[PDB]
């Protein structure tokens, strides 16, 4: 029926990247950059959040099937996002994606687009649909996010700071593998955790069942404290790698 | 674009309806007889009919009633026509001049509505004060007939009763009233309104429903002696009038259903009746007069007269003269006599009127070696089954091979100088367990005779029971010499196997020249029939040998000779089959892509399907693979009924709307899907069913004919007997001739005021049309019959085109030299 | 596995023909040479490379693959002709959308001629399309190309809703500008004539009423070949566009401009007397000029008409037979 779209993080160590010689930082590095690439030229165009991460999230599957090495991150970005703009409803020119990459792409990066950056992307496309199997709907934690807030009854301040700092949380998460780790309802979860525990709240007491302390365990059965944790620290090693500090 | 021209060669000659009134004087006593399109007004001597006038309409005549409004001096006609034009006519004659005026004309056609299942009935009042019509499935239409409703127009009554059978107005009413049998889940009835032309709606009936016979057909509306109504059924006749009921039901007209009805008495002493068998009856209303001066009904008693044609209408004239109009065969006037013959008849047939019937399939055939050809129809159907010989000669001369049941298929083998002749006859189930059949026929007067007996479906082991007097087809091939046109042989099929399609050809390598067959197992059971025979046969010295036998999983609908292979269609497939030199068949390929394949035509390496629902699709055989391919198909749905292969490029079809199209490969190759779509081009409303398309003129050629405007030669017939011709132009001679149909249509008064136009345009229930690519021939034709006034009204700033001068005027007596030429292609 | 498209050779169907031309592509019936399973292949042609893969299909992929219902047309697979090896940039090969194969469409079973519904049929018919139609307007996406050729019968009797290449998602909550003209003109609801441009799933219902008057009168209802002209025939009958029917006529914007003849009164109910009354009932609620009263699919699934009618007896309509290829002297 349908494809499975999760593995488990020791899994990645065989990536097709991996193996042909990339080692770990740098096939990290080459995700940030790919997705950051993609969230950028998106957002100059104006295009919708869904939209953003849906082609960060082809783009992450993508190179679970291919190595960085045989095709240039750059162009599979704008790939991902053209296509993705079809699938959410957010249709773009290929024509305009270019312009847009090359705006924030400097002469060394934008020579992976080759001597026609429209023809190498729009030849792509045939790749990616294969490779991404046709399963072109996906879920994204931001409307887990808000599905859960809704339910949370309390000062309205302390919930809209959980939900931001919690939103900025999965901005950041589309850099990572955490989006081929785990169904976006947990990572919803993890970010609002992560976001309680750094505000000092104890989201249980706005839920409808304030004496229930694993609030989470309505929202989405059979997560252990164990995901939850995991998730956050892959969260906040990217800001301590980084110079950025956790937002509050 | 696709331009084409189309010509009637024979007229309509099956009777749709006749009446008898005082149409042309008040004086004179008409027969007004009714062919598709056509009407013919005779006046009634005491010999025969003198014809006085025909006139065609732009419509198929559905309704046809003639009516006196107090006022007139003679009767005036009401037409409606199957596009729902109506229209009320009066003949004027000034000295020689005789013209038909319409004085009232409007179309009664509502936007919404859904038809019904019996059709459109038309009813007139005895009062003349309102027209009644039911077009429409629980809706009662009201033209009332008032001085000032020039425009026909009209209001609908709501109607309880869905399903109607027939409905009549009553004699004898306070109030506009009628009778109609209607059908519920209950079964029939027979019910009553009164009609308010004040409140426009129906109120309470006069008298009370009653339970009817589950088959009553007709309703007859008694005159005023005895007022009420009578109801026709399969086994019974009653009686109706508020508290009078009567109720006959002799046993000899179970026997065949009754169709026909007419006054003979106009008190209605006697009415005549007609069944499918082509008994006439004679159906008495015996009187008895009460001490206080009142008429009331006695009995009824039903007597057998004699033998008729099938009659579609029935009329009585005067003295003993009554005129049997015939759909299925020859028409008649037939003379009743008091004291019967003596073979106990007291019907003896004056006067026969040609009817080629349905022209189920067809032929052309030059018997004479005359380079001219001459056309052997399979016509009739049942007793009036015949072929029938054409040929040109200012007449058409026809003669008649009577057969006594129905022909389907026809096909010449020259080599054996006969023709074999697929049919089918009526045999009942009799108490001996086998059938008996109700008179001697062609398949059992043949001088040498032969019965299937094929084991293919003997295993059976499906049971098929028989009741005591069901009908069962019985099917043969008959040989019939070309000369003498006397049945050779006739080889009976399978019980329960239908013939469907025939041919003669050689095969292959073997040069003998057979009879094929295809067959089908037709069992009450099944929806589509799921075995069948491909038979071939051998007709030699006064013998047919059965030389193989092919099964085959389906109905062998059409088969055609391809190259020395045989091409069939079994129901959804198209199969190619090659003939061994062990005298079997070899399957070859296979195409499948079709709902039913019903009709099969060739040139070269392509073929033409014909489907049920899918129109048309153009096949080739590509011989390098040896298989078929999809070259180009019609994607608009049509339901067919015939199919021709004009050009490489050009393809002809009929619809069962009595619509003709063509289509045409879009000839532009950028893309393989232009190629692969046939856009109809050729649009037309005949007005005629067509059964057979086939190649061929019937025009004398001495090599002397002066080589005509139109190329090519396609032959059709029809259900009404009407024979046409379509032909092909030049872009410059069609141009010519539609703009001079646009000159003729202004100048040509219409019966009924109906714009041409519209008369033409493509018209199924779900859509409609404006004609395109086709020349209405027979509009062409009628400039050399209008005056000369009016020649040159219409030539006036005509101007040709692509000719020897770019720009040249027309005069009426180009103009006439012109329509004389194409006038002799048929 | 099963779920891995866009691998899977096209070699793997014997091509029976072109039943059908698509815009992007040809339409094309297929027998599968593992199973026998009769298939209909919806070529993709990306060769354009104008915009790619036509957003049309992405659509029709989209949607399908998260509808399930019997009667919603289910997408098989997505198969590919052989590609070129090694050279995806020389690639032009093209792709196919497997669906299940359907006997008839209604629109040529219609224009035939060759089809008759009784009440019961009807019933089964319309309950069939609403509870599709149900389906997928509680999962929130609209049809918006309700036409007679996009319903698919098979001799069964079971009616399958075809052609998703116009559908898209609906949110009460957020409305944001849609194509203005959507449903061709024959069922197009009239708030898309004057050009809503943020339409309902009420649109969709209009056309299934016009198909529930058209299988009563076996011929369409609102035949016009102009957007003005459609207006006037749907007033005619439904009466005319006014503010005391539909309050927020005067916000559509063509509302002043387009306008009937006059202002007709509403006849429905006189039109369609023929029509039995458990029936007419759910036509006039069903055209009913103002979106909002406009009936829902669920509405129509609780009508006196629909409600009690078992799906188990599925009553098939009168189809072709092989009489019907003889004609009754
Ligand atoms: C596009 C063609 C027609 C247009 O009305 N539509 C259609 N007809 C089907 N079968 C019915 C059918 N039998 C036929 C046999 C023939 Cl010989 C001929 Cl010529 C046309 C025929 N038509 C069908 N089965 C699945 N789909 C389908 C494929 N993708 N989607 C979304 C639905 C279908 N689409």
């Amino acid at each position: 029926t349908k494809p499975c779209w999760y593995w488990d993080k020791k899994d990645l160590a065989h990536t097709p990247s991996q193996l042909e010689g990339l080692d770990p930082a740098t096939e990290a590095r080459y995700r940030r950059e790919g997705a950051r690439f993609i969230f950028d030229v998106g957002t100059r165009l104006g295009l919708h959040y869904d939209t953003l991460a849906t082609g960060i999230i082809y783009f992450h599957r993508f190179y679970m099937f291919h190595s960085f090495k045989q095709f240039p991150r750059y162009v599979t970005g704008a790939c991902c996002l053209f296509l993705a703009g079809k699938v959410e409803e957010t249709p773009k020119k290929c024509k305009d994606i270019i312009k847009t990459a090359r705006s924030l792409l400097n002469d060394v990066q934008f020579g992976q687009f080759g001597d026609d950056p429209k023809e190498e992307v729009m030849v792509l496309e045939r790749i990616l649909l294969q490779t991404i199997k046709f399963d072109l709907q996906v879920e994204h934690p931001y409307q887990f996010l808000l599905k859960y807030a809704k339910q949370l009854k309390g000062d309205k301040n302390k919930i809209q700071k959980l939900v931001q700092m919690a939103w900025t949380f999965v901005n950041d998460s589309l850099c990572t593998t955490l989006s081929l780790q785990w169904e976006p309802e947990i990572i919803a979860v993890a970010v609002m955790y992560l976001a309680g525990r750094l505000c000092k709240f104890e989201i249980q007491e706005w839920t409808s069942k304030p004496m229930y302390r694993r609030w989470w365990e309505q929202f989405v059965q059979d997560v252990p404290v164990d995901v939850l944790e995991d998730i956050c620290h892959q969260i906040l090693d990217l800001y301590s790698q980084g110079k950025q500090q956790m937002p509050h | 674009m696709s331009y084409n021209y189309v010509v009637t060669a024979q007229k309509p000659t099956a009777v749709n309806g006749c009446v008898t009134g005082h149409f042309t004087s008040a004086e004179d006593l008409n027969l007004l007889i009714a062919k598709n399109t056509r009407l013919e007004i005779y006046v009634v001597t005491a010999e025969g009919l003198r014809p006085v006038k025909e006139v065609g309409m732009y419509g198929k005549i559905a309704v046809m009633e003639l009516f006196r409004p107090k006022g007139e001096s003679k009767d005036l006609l009401f037409i409606l026509t199957a596009k729902y034009n109506a229209c009320i006519l009066e003949y004027k004659q000034s000295g020689e001049s005789i013209d038909i005026i319409t004085r009232a004309h409007g179309n009664v056609q509502d936007r919404i509505g859904r038809p019904s299942e019996t059709g459109i009935i038309g009813i007139i009042d005895p009062e003349c004060r309102m027209i009644g019509l039911r077009l429409y499935d629980g809706l009662f239409k009201v033209i009332p007939l008032d001085r000032d409703n020039k425009e026909l127009k009209a209001f609908n009554i709501r109607l309880e009763e869905l399903h109607v059978i027939d409905v009549k107005f009553l004699y004898g009413c306070q109030a506009p009233t009628i009778c109609f049998v209607y059908q519920d889940p209950q079964g029939r009835h027979v019910k009553t309104y009164e009609v308010s032309l004040r409140e426009k709606e129906f109120n309470k009936g006069p008298w009370k429903q009653e339970n009817v016979e589950a088959e009553a057909s007709m309703v007859i509306a008694v005159p005023e002696p005895f007022g009420g109504a009578i109801i026709i059924g399969q086994e019974s006749i009653t009686y109706h009038n508020g508290d009078k009921y009567l109720a006959i039901a002799p046993p000899i007209i179970k026997q065949s259903t009754i169709v026909c009805h007419n006054r003979v008495d106009p008190n209605g002493s006697r009415y005549l009746l007609g069944d499918m068998e082509g008994r006439l009856f004679m159906l008495l209303l015996e009187k008895e007069e009460q001490m206080d001066g009142t008429v009331t009904l006695k009995d009824l008693r039903v007597e057998l007269l004699g033998e008729t044609s099938i009659a579609e209408c029935l009329t009585y004239l005067d003295n003993g003269v009554v005129f049997v109009g015939s759909r299925l065969g020859d028409s008649q006037l037939v003379k009743l006599n008091v004291d019967s013959n003596e073979q106990g008849s007291y019907v003896v047939a004056m006067e026969t009127f040609t009817n080629l019937g349905p022209i189920v399939d067809m032929c052309v055939v030059d018997l004479e070696r005359q380079g001219q050809g001459q056309l052997v129809t399979c016509s009739g159907a049942f007793k009036e089954g015949s072929l029938r010989i054409i040929r040109n000669g200012q007449k058409l001369h026809i003669r008649t091979v009577p057969l006594y049941e129905s022909p389907r298929k026809i096909c010449y083998q020259e080599v054996s100088q006969c023709f074999g002749v697929l049919s089918s006859r009526i045999e009942v189930q009799d108490t001996s367990g086998g059938t008996t059949a109700l008179r001697p026929s062609a398949s059992t007067q043949a001088l040498s005779s032969s019965v299937s007996s094929s084991k293919l479906f003997s295993s059976s082991t499906a049971p098929h029971e028989t009741s005591f007097g069901e009908e069962v087809e019985v099917h043969n091939l008959l040989i019939i010499d070309q000369h003498t046109f006397e049945v050779l042989h006739a080889h009976q099929f399978l019980q329960n196997e239908y013939a469907l399609s025939l041919v003669s050809c050689k095969l292959g390598k073997d040069p003998n020249t057979y009879f094929i067959v295809g067959t089908a197992m037709v069992y009450p059971e099944e929806a589509e029939p799921k075995q069948g025979r491909i038979v071939v046969f051998q007709y030699s010295d006064g013998k047919l040998q059965t030389v193989a036998e092919k099964e085959v999983k389906g109905a062998v609908y059409s088969m055609v000779e391809f190259n020395g292979k045989l091409l069939a269609s079994i129901n959804s497939t198209v199969r190619l089959y090659e003939w061994t030199t062990e005298k079997e068949l070899r399957t070859e390929c296979n195409h499948y892509n079709n709902i039913m394949a019903l009709y099969l035509k060739t040139k070269g390496d392509f073929i033409l399907v014909g489907d049920l629902m899918r129109s048309v699709l153009l096949l080739a055989y590509k011989p390098m693979e040896g298989n078929f391919e999809e070259i180009a198909r019609d994607f608009n749905p049509n339901w067919m009924s015939a199919v021709e292969i004009l050009d490489d490029d050009n393809f002809l079809g009929a619809e069962n709307a009595f619509n003709l199209f063509v289509c045409q490969k879009d000839s532009a190759a950028t893309t393989d899907e232009e190629r692969q779509h046939l856009q109809e081009v050729g649009l037309f409303h005949l007005g005629e069913f067509v059964n057979v398309f086939c190649h061929g003129s019937l025009v004398m050629q001495n090599l002397g004919e002066t080589s005509t405007p139109t190329q090519g030669s396609v032959l059709f017939g029809t259900v009404n007997g009407m024979i046409g011709l379509v032909t092909s132009l030049s872009e410059s001679w069609y141009n010519l001739l539609l703009d001079m149909q646009n000159r003729l249509n202004k100048v040509i008064k219409s019966v009924g005021k109906i714009e041409h136009s519209f008369w033409r345009s493509f018209h199924t229930e779900r859509k409609t049309e404006p004609a395109t690519g086709f020349i209405d021939g027979d509009l062409i034709e009628s400039f050399l019959d209008i005056s000369r006034p009016k020649m040159q009204e219409v030539v006036a700033n005509l101007q040709y085109d692509d000719g020897s001068g770019m720009k040249r005027e027309a005069t009426a007596d180009d103009l006439i030299k012109v329509v004389e030429e194409l006038t002799r292609i048929h | 596995t099963e779920s891995d498209w866009g691998k899977r050779c096209v070699d793997k169907f014997d091509i029976i023909g072109i039943i059908g031309e698509g815009t992007y592509g040809q339409v094309y019936k297929a027998k599968d040479k593992d199973t026998g399973e009769l298939v209909a292949l919806k070529k993709v042609r990306l060769d354009n490379e104008k915009e790619g893969f036509p957003i049309t299909a992405i659509r029709e992929i989209k949607i399908l693959r998260q509808l399930i219902h019997r009667s919603v047309v289910n997408m098989k697979e997505i198969v590919t002709d052989k590609q070129d090896a090694l050279d995806f940039k020389k690639d032009k090969g093209a792709f196919y959308l497997v669906f299940e194969y359907m006997d008839h469409d209604l629109m040529g079973l219609l224009e035939s001629g060759l089809v008759h519904f009784s009440e019961d049929h009807i019933k089964s018919f319309m309950k069939q399309l609403m509870e599709g139609l149900e389906y997928c307007h509680k999962k929130n996406f609209l049809h918006r190309d309700i036409k007679c050729s996009n319903i698919l019968l098979n001799n069964s009797g079971q009616i399958k809703l075809a052609d998703f290449g116009l559908a898209r998602l609906y949110n009460s909550e957020e409305s944001r500008p849609y194509t203005n003209k959507v449903i061709t003109l024959w069922y197009r609801p009239p708030e898309l004539l004057l050009g809503e441009e943020r339409y309902t799933p009420a649109i969709d219902v209009w056309s299934c009423g016009c198909i529930l008057g058209e299988l009563f009168t076996k011929k369409p209802i609102f035949q016009a070949n102009l957007e003005l002209a459609q207006l006037e025939l749907i007033s005619r009958l439904c009466g005319s566009p006014c503010p005391a029917v539909w309050p927020d006529v005067i916000r559509l914007p063509y509302f002043n401009t387009m306008k009937p003849k006059k202002q007709y009164r509403r006849r429905l109910r006189e039109e369609f007397s023929f029509i039995p009354s458990a029936a007419l009932d759910l036509l006039d609620h069903m055209l009913t000029l103002d979106p909002s009263k406009r009936c829902t699919a669920e509405q129509t699934l609780q009508s006196d008409f629909l409600k009690d009618v078992e799906l188990s007896k599925m009553a098939p309509p009168d189809l072709p037979h092989w009489q019907d290829c003889h004609e009754l002297w």
